[PDB]
């Protein structure tokens, strides 16, 4: 289907509490390499 | 069950739970007094 933009679920960095407060990390935004042998600890990125 | 008890927000547990004494949105919402909804003697207790 022609797209616009990138999906909804993959939008927000840091997911709200539905009720409010605390907020929670967005896997779906990004997830984090935390390999100690290559000693790369660091996040992913989206480079739209 | 422990999912559900888990939840805390609107869908959660305790709220339903808590419908059945405090806090207190009886009779009214809003009101300078208020009860439980637990019609105790009532003609609508099985009802409720």
């Amino acid at each position: 289907k022609p797209i616009t933009a990138l999906p909804r679920l993959v939008q927000e960095p840091i997911f709200k509490d539905p009720k409010g407060g605390l907020g929670q990390k967005n896997s779906w935004f990004s997830g984090e390499i935390n390999v100690d042998s290559m000693d790369v600890h660091t996040s992913t990125a989206r480079a739209v | 069950l422990q999912s559900l008890e888990d939840d805390t927000s609107i869908n959660g547990f305790e709220h339903i739970a808590a419908f059945h004494g405090q806090p207190n949105w009886c009779p009214s919402p809003d009101a300078e007094k208020k009860f439980a909804c637990c019609a105790h003697g009532m003609a609508v207790f099985p009802h409720w």
